[PDB]
């Protein structure tokens, strides 16, 4: 199909994610993040990971 | 939000030469600006040509 699948805008596939606050305790590590879906966007959690 | 990187680098760009003929045509190279350290070489011109 040609219409009405995929867009053709300019939308990046794989978006890269840096925490914005992190905590290297002694046994612990803690990465807080914006995992910020934009507009007229769907993201399966199955594609992310760390 | 998305990290969307806006510096895209190539490696045939030449940015420090773009920079150094950059200040030659906005001002008066010859002048000496400690704080980014801009201060041209310069020969003396008794020395390359006797």
């Amino acid at each position: 199909p040609t219409h009405d699948v995929t867009t053709d805008r300019s939308q990046r596939l794989t978006l890269r994610f840096i925490p914005v606050d992190r905590e290297d305790t002694a046994y612990s590590y803690k990465a807080r993040f914006t995992l910020a879906v934009g507009d007229n966007r769907v993201l399966d959690m199955a594609s992310t990971y760390f | 939000a998305s990290q969307l990187n806006a510096v895209v680098d190539l490696q045939d760009r030449n940015t420090e030469l773009s920079y150094q003929l950059l200040l030659d045509s906005i001002g008066d190279r010859t002048r000496y600006f400690s704080m980014w350290n801009q201060a041209v070489d310069s020969y003396d011109p008794d020395v390359r040509i006797i």
